[PDB]
DNA sequence: ATCAATATCCACCTGCAGATACTACCAAAAGTGTATTTGGAAACTGCTCCATCAAAAGGCATGTTCAGCTGATTCAGCTGAACATGCCTTTTGATGGAGCAGTTTCCAAATACACTTTTGGTAGTATCTGCAGGTGGATATTGAT
DNA sequence: ATCAATATCCACCTGCAGATACTACCAAAAGTGTATTTGGAAACTGCTCCATCAAAAGGCATGTTCAGCTGAATCAGCTGAACATGCCTTTTGATGGAGCAGTTTCCAAATACACTTTTGGTAGTATCTGCAGGTGGATATTGAT
């Protein structure tokens, strides 16, 4: 009866966006949650061993910047990297 | 009376099975062997569905990658008859042991 | 007639994993080799399981163990949570 | 009056959900303000390529419900993607059809 | 000139118990250093995740004990385990 | 009549320096009295195992003094050892002398 | 002021003796000609994944100077784990 | 005027460098490679001596490693020299291509 | 080439397992307003990285020569693949309780404070001493005949 | 099975590099107790969901037959090992210069913290409907002839 989070909720939204008349299984949707929770900690994980190398006691945008660069493959580093940059603008600009 | 030639059936399995997706061992052994062997490091345990499900995409995805493997290991010695040498061949230079 | 658990494993089901691999043919002695590769990886994935059930006080190996058991193993599993 | 961080950095991802898990995975002492916004952002990025690629594989095979095969076929079929998840199994997705050359018959 | 830590001294320490009349060279005792660091990571880490997986905020020495069974060996783990159970059992009856 | 934490335990290895350690990595809210005693323990314990097996290595080979070589020897004749440092690289270790049976001359 | 010279074709400082020195420490007693060609263009596809980790590793913390920990970090980062230069 | 018959110096060698631990390629043309490859990431770099040697360590430990899988790979298909597609196999099983 | 036996494809159906949709309530996100922390900006070190160059050993490049390995051929005998059945194991579904997990309680145990004491890592020096590498010189090992 | 060419081994000998070993320290850690907050073990239940278990149902153990695979024995051409010869580079060790890591002080920005206001997200459930196969029949693949 305890409340059980996920991300199904946001990966459906995105999946609305992208292909508005397509559907997902509940095994599907596992998966994706799998992804979703495997990528936050490599990339978080990573994130917290730039800012321990470095003597800082902050993990800001630059150690997620550098954790995707180290992470993604060439072209998904890229665009992963122009989203975030995107996302921090957008929420700057933003009275 | 009719009779397909050797290997024109093996052909037609790998592109049915393939295809398709679902578990290729049979559920209770499995389960089974599970329990057996769970119950050399801890007596008189209980398992979720989900676990000994688990469990067994788990077994079948990496026998399935390991058969890839030795698979290529054969065709190297220029067979296409996979052996046992072929399983440790690949095992070997995987790093699961020797 | 009691047979062995291991051998529950048929030398069909056998098969079945190698042609989704890929295979054509098969030598007689890969089903036992095959069963042996088997039962170390169950042992190995098991035991990490079962450790993480004792921890947590539990009787009950739940999905969870055995995902995080798979993880720290090198074979990471999508799709029974974490 | 109260904005979600999220609608503010055009986001369908929770930033604020990410925010409290990097807290209280005990990555660092300390979270600024961008980690969450850039780190959602990022995530949301992947989940919307593999989507739009398993979405794709969903309508070559005539299916406007993706399964995990979809997936499997999304993500294998795709360099990149395959790469990032060159150690990860996908319960229920199967393999790439794929015969060597050299088992195919002759005549 | 700032002050760069090791475990030289302690290691040097247990050298002289096992083999009295052995020395060790600077880059081996450089390996000894690595190797006892990247240890210490790995048993931490494997006690933070273990945590982290039971909702508890304290690593305590059930931790370091489980994270021992599951980074070790067989032989390695129980002899690290009864060594580890000993030094704080006596810890404890020592205050 | 201050006593260390490590002459308590009765360690060689720091005590105090594990704690602050644990601590300062982040690798969680709180940490328990008995948790650096254990962890000093069992790093001391696998140096010991190390050292006692390199030491033989080098006075088989007639020396005094332990360099890499003798660190990997040790480390890569005991089963247990090399499981646990398989993916580590010894600095100036070598290899194992090992030559492959099909190899060496005649029938 | 003076200006670095031009860095080329380095991959063939890795000589054919070289190669043949590493495989017999790996045990082997047979070498086709082909194989020195191909073992540069994998040698230069591990350093250069391993310096690319290394230098974003300077970069991130604002040097000009690659350190042996950057090294270090970028090896471990790819399940190449060196012992004995720090860390 | 003596010879040593083909493979007598080859095992020779073999013994003499599984002994040894000295690096093997020379110190200044790696020390060049490195600088060009990381030249081609960022200009204007240094490098500590230190890195470069670490570098060196970690470049040949694995190129013995592999050349150890790569042989296995040709005594697997009967031969005992090894070749451009030994060296596939290995990188390939060990996942470096997969 | 024929001809046929069996596998395969596609269009159509339709019940229901398993989706999507809806709703209310509450944990946890966000708004406000103090209260701590930090990580560059400037301003200096000394270190170590770079480059230079000279001398010379040492390893590299090259051409020649042929031993023996690879890979092609052929082939016989072996071994797995195919195949037809009824029994046996699996699977499917529904009953009882083991234990998960939810929840409150409270105290042993952890954090924080701010003092005191001790250590470990240093720079400075001396000071020793294990062993690298070189020489005979005794003793295998290899390959030819 | 002899013997000759040459690699191997081994034990001594030097003169350092690199190790040990003091100081003689002293800055940072570690650790000594108080004051302080609070995590989580423990004890209780209830409700999931797991082990069992007995009926229904569909894979597999089996033996025989022969297609075609593997591995053997042979052979030729050619590669790649070995070694002689010539000399180019790397190794080694300095010199000098400066680029830049590495510190230390202000603190104005940036986080964290304690409280309060609200609401997005979950988890019960109520509906809706994609598609898993089931049928019918047409065609392609395979293999014999
Ligand atoms: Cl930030
Ligand atoms: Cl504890
Ligand atoms: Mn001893
Ligand atoms: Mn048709
Ligand atoms: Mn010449
Ligand atoms: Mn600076
Ligand atoms: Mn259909």
């Amino acid at each position: 009866r305890s409340r059980k989070e996920s991300y199904s909720i946001y990966v459906y939204k995105v999946l609305k966006q992208v292909h508005p008349d397509t559907g997902i299984s509940s095994k599907a949707m596992g998966i994706m949650n799998s992804f979703v929770n495997d990528i936050f900690e490599r990339i978080a994980g990573e994130a917290s061993r730039l800012a321990h190398y470095n003597k800082r006691s902050t993990i800001t945008s630059r150690e997620i910047q550098t954790a995707v660069r180290l992470l993604l493959p060439g072209e998904l580093a890229k665009h992963a990297v122009s989203e975030g940059t995107k996302a921090v603008t957008k929420y700057t600009s933003a009275k | 009376p009719h009779r397909y030639r050797p290997g024109t059936v093996a052909l037609r399995e790998i592109r049915r099975y393939q295809k398709s997706t679902e578990l290729l061992i049979r559920k209770l052994p499995f389960q089974r062997l599970v329990r057996e062997i769970a119950q050399d490091f801890k007596t008189d345990l209980r398992f979720q569905s989900s676990a000994v499900m688990a469990l067994q995409e788990a077994c079948e995805a990496y026998l399935v990658g390991l058969f890839e493997d030795t698979n290529l290991c054969a065709i190297h010695a220029k067979r296409v008859t996979i052996m046992p040498k072929d399983i440790q061949l690949a095992r070997r230079i995987r790093g699961e042991r020797a | 007639v009691l047979r062995d658990n291991i051998q529950g494993i048929t030398k069909p089901a056998i098969r079945r994993l190698a042609r989704r691999g890929g295979v054509k043919r098969i030598s007689g002695l890969i089903y036992e080799e095959t069963r042996g590769v088997l039962k170390v990886f169950l042992e190995n994935v098991i035991r990490d399981a079962v450790t993480y059930t004792e921890h947590a006080k539990r009787k009950t190996v739940t999905a969870m163990d055995v995902v995080y058991a798979l993880k720290r193993q090198g074979r990471t599993l999508y799709g029974f949570g974490g | 009056k109260a904005k979600t961080r999220s609608s503010r950095a055009g986001l369908q991802f929770p930033v604020g959900r990410v925010h409290r898990l990097l807290r209280k995975g005990n990555y660092s002492e300390r979270v600024g303000a961008g980690a969450p916004v850039y780190l959602a952002a990022v995530l949301e990025y992947l989940t919307a390529e593999i989507l739009e690629l398993a979405g794709n594989a969903a309508r070559d095979n005539k299916k406007t419900r993706i399964i995990p095969r979809h997936l499997q076929l999304a993500i294998r079929n795709d360099e990149e993607l395959n790469k990032l998840l060159g150690r990860v199994t996908i319960a229920q997705g199967g393999v790439l059809p794929n015969i060597q050359a050299v088992l195919l018959p002759k005549k």
